């Protein structure tokens, strides 16, 4: 698995890869690891699938019943500790998540938290979780600035992750695109891995190891 | 010990190894050159278990030396290379192995060609523009995959091994006291002295 | 751990009409982390092809052990081995390791060039010889390659039908394993003219 | 431990050594391993010693409390409170009991119960670390209807050779007869029952 | 020590097609080396036009099964007669899973129907209740034979159009139920042939909007 | 894998299945497990394919090697002494469990031996995995004085039992007779209840479908003259 | 979690055209012990189902009191207790079947393999096997332990299918399984020549046969077999 | 986490604290805050197992808050290091207990006087006039042995601090992306931006 | 595994059962425990079968290559070699040896090599798992100076309560006499032996 989510000028990127795996077997090719939680906030799954899955719809539940009961948004603050709280009181069990809780409000703007299985909940500026984050990083690292536009740094998130499909072996299959702003995330396409190598080689003139 | 990169470009090659060594709670030293010269125009770095390490390298210094010696010719680095994964082959199947990786950079005067070999503990060898040994590849192989090109300049590969230095020195949780930077080309092997 | 799945890879060899087959992916790993994609593991002895899957010091030490063996098998015997007896020569080599294996799974193509009758086989890791009529599969996605063969094979191919059938059983067994992929080789044998074929694949 | 209850004529006659050992020593060489749950009800214990007089407290309190509201139970009633004890709490025992008793009905009746909790009606019954060497034996010698001499001499014959055998069993052979004249105790010492 | 799981073997396939869908199992049921039945149907028709099949340790499997079909009529009775939808399931389903998230039913599921749209679905399950729609799914003992050959066959992976060379991939076709059959009977005749836990009988039930149709098939016995 | 033995009126029947197995996994569907020895010496072998194969050529190599030095033809009891002597010796790693039967000048004999180095003498015999469906066909109509044709009914139908009984065995039905005064026959496939019916569709592949990068002519002859 | 102490062996059983047989010797074994041989594991619940019991016996007799208190229980407030509403095979399986599922995922199992054997009020034939795991499977052959390993081979060499069912007699069909019941009794180290049998008939109703013995043994070729190789004398 | 220091001079109390957050291969975050107020003059730093520490922290800080509200007065840092103490005193016997160390740095308005606390997870109380947990005191204990004095000023105090770091980044081998560091004294709580 | 070796006035009679199991598997229902390592030695086996037969091997190549040089050895000798075989290589075997013997000096004699490899000389010897049952019985039936057929008798009840009750045990009885007049094979059936 590869997750990436970052904050910059224009709000968040999120961008994550597709491969599930069960040892050396893949599994599935087309993962849906952002989910939803609702319009406004995304969430990322890294480790237990079902884990992650289960939990962030559940979220969506617990954002829903807040904005129902206070007649507002909540706040990525808000949303992200409830998550992380819960995990929390299933410490030990065996829980297994490493997820980014990403929005845009109007009190805290763009907004990353870093939720983790061990009760962990960091806020910050670019994330990256999964068995490939190292490649992941070392292309955001290098090219992150907050003044990235909103193409720009939609490429990067996108090409951060091939980065980390292409060596890393238990992270694949295709690259998901999320844009979000303050009135809501907007999907920006399910990008084949393969198709995306190809394209990306040739226009950027990278690669240059592997033969095309 | 830790971190041990290589890169090929067009006419040299350009080996980075940390400086740290560290044993158990203290970094006991913060400028340890983690490579040999085994001939005029072949160095090797190396990295792994504590004494295994340095033995190993000058075993193999001196049985290529010895080879020049007895032959008055330098071993192209397609051979030490050879010679080298089968001691390590050898090693994993004794009694107790060789806990050793290696990275050989060397310039091949008969082809006038630079050349990286990566070869781990068990005798496994790849020859590479660029390598990497332990998690070091992990931060670096994301940057050389998108900025490496086969005729860079030697100015350019060691702009490109800055940047993964850096990145090693943002993202890992170890100090490991920078690197010390040697290029491998047709004049031989020289030390970068500022990096 | 596990010997042979650390590095990760695959090979698989399938009979024609007067021709055989032999694939192999290009990848080499340690485990996760993806090393090399230009790993070749399929070589040649004279007219006699072997691939080797597994730990990939050993493929490479085997190798080297089969170039020695088959050199020295020359220069006595004045003529190049035959699939045959290659067949029995890594099975004898084999065993001798019985209790300290190399962790391995080689498979021998070729055309007996006497004959002229297409020949493979497989080799679990200690020497037991697979001498199958249709295919051999070998490695990480050796599951899959087995799937894949037994769909797809028919007896009798034609050799540029062979290589599509080789090709997909191949490229569609590495796309479903995490350790095999990084690019493809395909060797289409016949009794006097060998072709080597690079594939165009995913590289993740 | 060597143990065993016989169904005769005119009832049944319980026997068994009296050797408690803590590994090699021998802890209690005198040890009444005949125990009674009610007047004409009496078991046979081996196993955990601390297991098997809890569980046979708690039957005799089970058939006493039975007794004052049902009158005298049946041999199988007591064999069944055995088993509801060792069975639902098989995970926390080590209890092989032979269950012996007399009614005027019934007349001599005999029930083992191994480990597991299972309940067995038998004409006689064999248990303890030295059974083991007695089933053959008692398997040739033993008759149904024997008088009351010939299952004493049965019993003691048979408690002699699984105490020659067994380490874990000696002593003295402990012997009650449950009959419709009474409760007789017996008891038979080393140099009787050793040169048979 | 207790062990309170068991694998019973077999093998299933899902195949959401355009306008129907198939859900195949064969009809082997093993401990070990051995076999316990040569027909112990593993697909059942749930009631509202859905098929599962709990593919694994049969004793989970057949719990599972149960309390959806429990599920099912429960849905009836409370939610006045209303069907359940297939993605309606797919999350119900994932409750029942999840549920017993730390002593989990050691099964691979699957469901098959039609979504609220008519078009063909299929979903599939982890141990643990992830889930996601897909249009290809084989589950058990040679799911990892019959996959890539699906990969393959229906979304024809690695597949280009001649005379393009790589340049132009193989279109992607819709296929008949038909078409489907055959690629399902072909995966179970391969995967018997390989698999030492396949074989005996093929039972293949097949959704459509007029209802369930079962069709049974011979498997090698060996 | 199933394996049996049967003797009969003037020799000995050995029979096997022909499926061998990685894990629950077919690796060859049609195996040949029937060894030989030597001409009339043959054996059948279960457990660890390596090494069965492995310890019956070495003995069959020292038998024939005997047998010339001896100027006489080879006897089941050396075969048997040789196999038992070697497998004890490596305490059980080597994993060969043989059925060993054949003639010789003494007369017809059947023998199995196990992996420690033990051997049984009997009239009847079955290993592998399927022996016990094996075993039940024999323990139900074995009797005195067999035929030779009835040696080789029994024989198959016990294989038949592991073949459709046992998951670990399977496809074809191998036998060799060896009576005495006779060559041994091999039936290689005696029985072959086990052909996989015609599939459905045809794979075959339009020419062109799979993406090339490179193409190449492999030099498979030697340095050439001039 | 506990282990199994005193045992009982193989329980085979199959179907034929007209109802099921159910066999299993009479042996409670203790380890290697031949401990107990009088031990009937085939206990019949009515006149239309015989449950056959292999594994634990402490377990065997708990469970064989539960079905006892059914019968009782089914009876109450049922007029027609002996009749329309009479206990069926296919309630007494899944009542089981309930319990062991319902024991091994309390981590607490019942040690036993069971095969419920009957003929439905429809007169169709119910045989259907369960055991400590819950795990359930239904054939027209079953056997549990040693039997599924060697007499299942050879019922089935008589019902292979469901289409022989209906040709099979209840002669061919005992004839089986008393031969499957010898082959037991010479390769089960845990089995005892005494055996009990049950036909479960849709015309004849249950026939249960008690003190059976395996008979007509073939041991006479024993003396000709001599050493372990060798050995001539 | 890693690395939390303390050290109460004449008129104030400071606490440095690491800034890295380093889950496995990966530092996370260089720029986190290992400490919360728990009252104007009371502050507490921490470090242990990832999730339990800033779950007890925050905890923690809820209940002194409390507690500020409803009797509309400050507890003395002694009355808070007690009732922290007790909760992990309380905590060690538990089900899971918190596996969280703690320094608790507050100026006493009442008897005009900084107070520095180490509690470790056990619920182990020490007041100090120099605290650290981990192996952070393994190097820096040595240091302050020797250059501290009681009546150091503020300015001194930090000196002291920066010495104890420079030693640090020195001797371990783990990068701890520097500290954070924050004074408490009789005008409440501030964070020393450049250090 | 039930073996036994018995002394009486014309010689020694050896016994055992057919019974060869792989856990609960009967791998073989008509073994010959009872083994010829000299014409009027022989031996019964328990343990390893591969164990016992590879040491009974090697002690009949001992005695013959004895017999070549120095003549007829003894009873005892023979037992000395086993003893020294299982007492060297005490760590590596699993073995239990019943030896038996006819000279016409010693007439019959029997010892007994259990695990350890000590070496015990008996009037009787009972050895393998079945022989635990029968101490008692074996104990109380002996005599010394028994006919053939009071032996054969012996021999037959003993075997048949260790059949009986052991379940590594069963098959045939299978029997050799060793006396001056040669070496007589004895077998009995279960039908015969069960109804005893
Ligand atoms: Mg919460
Ligand atoms: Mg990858
Ligand atoms: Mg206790
Ligand atoms: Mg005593
Ligand atoms: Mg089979
Ligand atoms: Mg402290």
């Amino acid at each position: 698995t590869t997750t990436l989510a970052f904050r910059f000028q224009g709000g968040i990127i999120v961008a994550v890869d597709s491969r599930a795996t069960a040892g050396n077997w893949v599994a599935s090719q087309t993962v849906k690891k952002v989910i939803e939680i609702n319009p406004f906030l995304l969430g990322t799954m890294a480790g237990g699938v079902a884990d992650c899955q289960f939990w962030e719809t559940w979220l969506g539940s617990q954002c829903r019943l807040h904005e129902l009961r206070e007649k507002e948004r909540i706040s990525v603050a808000a949303a992200s500790k409830i998550l992380s709280n819960l995990v929390y009181q299933y410490k030990g069990a065996g829980l297994s998540m490493g997820t980014m809780i990403c929005g845009y409000t109007r009190k805290e703007g763009p907004t990353i938290y870093y939720v983790d299985s061990d009760g962990t909940r960091l806020k910050g500026d670019i994330f990256c979780v999964g068995s490939g984050q190292t490649f992941a990083y070392g292309v955001l690292d290098s090219n992150y600035k907050w003044d990235l536009s909103v193409e720009d740094a939609l490429y990067l998130g996108k090409r951060s992750i091939l980065a980390a499909a292409h060596r890393d072996a238990y992270s694949g299959g295709s690259v998901n695109l999320y844009h979000v702003t303050e009135d809501g995330w907007i999907y920006h396409g399910n990008h084949d891995v393969g198709e995306l190598f190809w394209k990306v080689k040739e226009e950027e003139g990278s690669f240059n190891n592997v033969i095309g | 010990m830790d971190i041990i990169l290589g890169i090929r470009v067009q006419d040299s090659v350009i080996l980075a190894s940390s400086k740290a060594v560290t044993r158990g709670i203290s970094v006991l030293k913060d400028s340890d050159d983690k490579t040999r010269q085994l001939s005029p125009h072949t160095l090797m770095s190396f990295a792994g278990e504590a004494g295994d390490t340095v033995q190993f390298a000058e075993y193999i210094q001196a049985n290529i030396q010895l080879y020049s010696i007895r032959e008055d010719y330098e071993l192209s680095p397609q051979a030490v290379s050879s010679f080298v994964r089968q001691e390590l082959a050898k090693s994993i199947r004794s009694r107790r192995p060789y806990q050793v990786n290696v990275l050989i950079g060397g310039y091949d005067k008969k082809k006038n060609k630079p050349e990286l070999y990566q070869i781990d503990y068990l005798g496994t060898k790849v020859e590479l523009p660029y390598g990497a040994h332990g998690y070091s590849g992990f931060y670096t192989f994301s940057l050389l995959d998108h900025h490496y090109r086969p005729d860079m300049t030697t100015e350019e590969g060691l702009d490109l091994l800055k940047l993964c230095v850096q990145e090693l020195e943002k993202r890992m949780p170890m100090d490991f006291k920078g690197v010390i930077v040697k290029i491998v080309d047709k004049d031989g092997i020289r030390q970068v002295d500022d990096f | 751990s596990d010997p042979s799945s650390i590095n990760g890879g695959i090979v698989v060899a399938m009979t024609g009409k007067d021709c055989v087959a032999i694939a192999c992916d290009l990848r080499l790993g340690s485990q996760s982390l993806g090393v090399s994609n230009k790993f070749e593991k399929i070589f040649h002895y004279g007219h006699v092809f072997l691939g080797i899957t597994g730990l990939a010091t050993d493929v490479t030490t085997l190798n080297e052990m089969f170039r020695y063996k088959t050199n020295l098998y020359k220069l006595k015997e004045e003529r190049a081995i035959e699939p045959e007896t290659f067949t029995q020569l890594v099975s004898s080599s084999l065993y001798e390791r019985r209790f300290g294996p190399y962790f391995v799974g080689p498979v021998v193509a070729g055309i007996n060039s006497k004959s002229g009758k297409p020949f493979i086989a497989g080799f679990d890791l200690i020497g037991c010889i697979d001498e199958a009529k249709d295919f051999i599969v070998s490695g990480t996605a050796s599951d899959q390659l087995f799937g894949m063969c037994e769909s797809l094979y028919e007896p009798n191919l034609e050799p540029e039908d062979l290589f599509e059938t080789i090709s997909q059983a191949l490229l569609n067994a590495a796309d479903r394993d995490a350790l095999s992929g990084w690019g493809a080789v395909v060797y289409i044998i016949k009794k006097d003219e060998v072709v080597k074929r690079y594939l165009k694949m995913r590289q993740d | 431990t060597s143990i065993m209850a016989v169904t005769f004529k005119d009832g049944v006659i319980l026997g068994a050594d009296s050797r408690t050992t803590t590994g090699a020593y021998i802890a209690n060489r005198v040890t009444d391993k005949l125990t009674r749950v009610h007047d004409k009800i009496w078991c046979c214990r081996s196993g955990s010693a601390a297991d098997t007089q809890a569980i046979a407290d708690i039957v005799q309190y089970h058939l006493e409390l039975y007794t004052s509201q049902y009158g005298t139970p049946s041999t199988e009633t007591a064999a069944s409170v055995f088993k509801e004890l060792c069975y639902e709490n098989k995970d926390n025992l080590t209890a092989g009991i032979i269950v012996a008793g007399y009614d005027d009905k019934n007349k001599g009746e005999v029930y083992t119960i191994p480990l597991g909790g299972s309940v067995h009606k038998l004409p006689y019954a064999i248990a303890g670390s030295g059974s083991t060497f007695i089933y053959g034996y008692c398997d040739k010698n033993f008759r149904e209807n024997m008088s009351k001499e010939e299952t004493v001499d049965f019993i003691k014959h048979s408690l002699s050779q699984a105490i020659k055998w067994d380490g874990s069993s000696g002593g003295v052979i402990r012997m009650v007869v449950l009959t419709a004249a009474g409760v007789e105790r017996l008891i038979f010492y080393p140099d009787e029952y050793e040169q048979l | 020590q207790f062990n309170p799981y068991g694998d019973n073997g077999g093998t299933i396939l899902g195949i959401a097609g355009e306008d129907f869908a198939v859900l195949a199992g064969d009809t082997r049921n093993i401990t070990d080396y051995s076999i316990n039945s040569r027909y112990e149907p593993k697909v059942f028709d749930c009631g509202d036009n859905i098929v599962m099949s709990a593919n694994g340790f049969a004793a989970d499997g057949d719990a599972l099964v149960k309390r959806f079909k429990n599920s099912v009529k429960w849905y009836h009775f409370d939610h006045n007669d209303k069907k359940l939808s297939i993605n309606s399931a797919a999350r119900n389903i994932q409750h029942l899973l999840y549920g017993k998230r730390f002593f989990p039913y050691y099964v691979h599921t699957i469901i098959a129907g039609l979504d609220e749209d008519g078009k063909g679905a299929v979903y599939s399950f982890d141990p643990v209740g992830s889930y996601e729609r897909e249009q290809c799914r084989a589950g058990g003992a040679a799911a990892s034979l019959i996959m890539p050959f699906l990969d393959n066959q229906v979304n024809f992976k690695n597949q280009y159009e001649p005379g393009t060379n790589g340049k132009v991939k193989k279109p992607l076709k819709y296929l008949s139920v038909e078409e489907v059959i055959k690629l399902v009977r072909d995966s179970f005749t391969s995967a018997t042939e390989r698999h030492i836990q396949v074989g005996d009988g093929l039972e293949i039930l097949i959704v459509t909007k007029d209802g369930v149709r079962k069709e049974f098939y011979e498997l090698k016995r060996d | 894998t199933t394996i049996v033995g049967v003797k009969f009126n003037n020799g000995v029947v050995i029979a096997a299945d022909t499926r061998s197995t990685q894990g629950p996994i077919v690796a060859d569907k049609n195996c040949a497990k029937l060894h030989r020895i030597s001409p009339k010496i043959w054996c059948a072998g279960a457990g660890t394919a390596a090494d069965t194969e492995a310890v019956t050529q070495l003995i069959g190599s020292n038998i024939e090697l005997h047998s010339l030095y001896t100027s006489r033809e080879p006897r089941v009891v050396s075969a048997l002494q040789m196999l038992k002597q070697h497998l004890f010796k490596y305490q059980g790693h080597i994993g060969a469990y043989l059925i060993v039967a054949g003639v010789d000048p003494t007369g017809s004999h059947l023998f199995s031996i196990h992996a420690h180095g033990s051997t049984d003498v009997g009239y009847y015999l079955s290993l592998g995995s399927g022996s016990l469906a094996a075993m039940a066909v024999l323990e139900s109509h074995w009797k005195q004085d067999l035929t030779k044709e009835e040696a080789i009914k029994l024989a198959s139908d016990a294989i038949q039992a592991g073949i459709w009984n046992d998951l670990g065995s399977g496809s074809n039905v191998d036998v060799c007779v060896m009576e005495i005064g006779k060559d041994a026959e091999y039936l290689r496939n005696y029985l072959t209840p086990n052909v996989r019916e015609e599939k459905q569709k045809s794979y075959k592949f339009p020419r062109g479908t799979t993406a090339v990068l490179k193409e190449s002519i492999v030099n498979i002859c030697d340095i050439q003259e001039e | 979690t506990q282990q199994p102490i005193v045992t009982g062996t193989s329980v085979i059983s199959m179907k034929y055209d007209n109802g099921v047989i159910i066999a299993a010797d009479n042996l409670g074994s203790y380890g290697s012990l031949l401990r107990f041989n009088g031990v009937e594991r085939l206990i019949p619940v009515g006149d239309n189902t015989v449950v056959g019991i292999s594994g634990d016996i402490s377990d065997m007799q708990h469970i064989e009191r539960l079905l006892k208190d059914l019968v009782t229980e089914n009876a109450y407030d049922n007029p027609l207790a002996d009749a329309e509403e009479a206990l069926e095979p296919s309630y007494i399986f899944e009542y089981l079947a309930t319990v062991m599922y319902q024991r091994r995922s309390k981590m607490n199992p019942l040690w036993n393999a069971i095969i419920v054997a009957g003929v439905q009020s429809n007169g169709d034939q119910f045989l259907r096997y369960v055991n400590l795991l819950g795990v359930t499977y239904s054939s027209p052959t079953l056997a549990t332990g040693f039997g599924a390993h060697m007499a299942n081979p050879l019922l089935r060499k008589v019902v292979d299918r469901e289409s022989d069912i209906p040709k099979t007699t209840v002669q061919v069909a005992e004839e089986a399984i008393v031969n499957a019941m010898r082959v037991l009794y010479y390769r089960d180290a845990r089995s005892s020549r005494n055996f009990s049998l049950a036909i479960i008939d849709k015309n004849t109703g249950l026939t249960f046969k008690k003190n059976l013995q395996v008979e007509n043994m073939k041991w006479d070729f024993a003396k000709d077999i001599k050493g372990y190789g060798t050995q001539k004398i």
